[PDB]
DNA sequence: ATTGTACAAATATCTGTACAAT
DNA sequence: TATTGTACAGATATTTGTACAAT
């Protein structure tokens, strides 16, 4: 799990984007008001979409 | 571009089965293999982990959120004890 | 789902994260050379990951399956637990 | 001081393993079905969390980094479906 | 692993923060209530957690020794593989 | 895991470590200087490296 | 549609230090 | 002993909308 204010998840949002699919982790990027988001890989959460239903 | 790469029995044999059933998998695990030959057992994609325990000698790189390609390198040759995590 | 690119998703960043923990939605924000990212709230994150960690191992999703069942038809064991 | 618990088969088995080999755990397990009791499904100790897919309407509470108690209240009950990881 | 008590941790917050980091060593924090932590760098629980994940599914942790085993012994398979 | 700067964990430290016990949960510490910190209940600090040291 | 880079003024963090009271 | 909540305060970092430039 990256950790990351917001001002440098915007300033490197690119970068972080491709670090979350290449590296199949994820980002926690920080607010002063509460406002926490995780970003992971679009190919992440469609996996553990289909791991969810009980096969 | 074509690299030797050395397997267990049990990563041969999961290996194998993405080959048929997941091309992604094999794509995913061969761009892996290309950094490791890049770039060494802990430099680049994957987020590559030095593993503890019984498991010293041996790295990880993320397959994906599940799985974990657990290698090691012998002198510039790449050998896989795993590529795919078994219940 | 929302869908947005990633340009729209930079410039307007912060309206994104307030958004999905406001209405406890998600963003894709798509690129153009395909490694996309879905954006959700911590607490939604926290929650996605507390139920894949009981479904991943299929036994244990095949355990709580066949207990939810067990304790819906009644087959069951009901004690006194002094705490 | 005394609820009154139901208990599915498995997670039966697994409480009374842990009253003979582990005491801590029966000890933490009990002190989340109090807190459940006295602040409901979604408030108190062990980072509790609403589940989803199949698991709706049942809820998660930490026992420790590994074991999860899985349980729903119905009509103020408490019922357990699980108190330990199955592998 | 250095012992320390709440008291000195909470008055010598940075400096455990950046011993732990700069020495990879671990803190163990007193309380009297026993509600004790340990403290790590971030990097020291990435790498614990992966080893972790590996290792907690008996079954997993089963085929990784097996397989290394087997890699140790010389019964391997070789495939070549474009790149 | 819960998140929260330097500054935060200082002045709720006590706080911060009965949550972990009591949630078996983690703190990550943030810091400016690049110095974050992982806090967990030694409890399960203890049964992970039981775990993982077999 | 893309990315790196920029401005700038309100708010937040930082960090040693330390006072009561236990 | 060791504990907690509480506070000061300059210095430094984060915040957020806006938007240029070149692709």
């Amino acid at each position: 799990m990256i950790i990351k204010n917001y001002s440098y998840a915007r300033q490197n949002l690119k970068a972080l984007m491709t670090k979350v699919n290449d590296d199949s982790d994820m980002v926690t990027v920080t607010s002063t008001d509460d406002k926490n988001v995780v970003i992971m890989s679009e190919s992440d959460y469609n996996s553990m979409m289909e791991t969810l239903y009980l096969q | 571009a074509r690299l030797n790469i050395t397997f267990s029995p049990q990563a041969f044999e999961d290996y194998k089965y993405f080959q048929q059933n997941d091309k992604k998998m094999v794509k995913k695990i061969n761009e892996l293999l290309k950094s490791i030959d890049r770039n060494g057992a802990l430099e680049g994609i994957g987020k590559p982990e030095k593993l503890k325990s019984n498991l010293t000698g041996y790295y990880s790189r993320r397959i994906n959120h599940e799985h974990r390609l657990v290698y090691t390198v012998d002198d510039n040759h790449i050998k896989i004890a795993s590529c795919k995590y078994h219940y | 789902m929302i869908i947005k690119n990633y340009s729209y998703a930079r410039q307007n960043l912060k309206a994104l994260m307030t958004k999905v923990n406001d209405d406890s939605d998600m963003v894709t924000v798509t690129s153009t050379d395909d490694k996309n990212v879905v954006i959700m709230s911590e607490s939604d994150y926290n929650s996605m990951m507390e139920t894949l960690y009981l479904q991943q191992n299929p036994n244990n999703a095949e355990h709580l399956a066949q207990s939810i069942a067990d304790l819906e038809r009644g087959k069951t064991i009901t004690k006194d637990i002094d705490v």
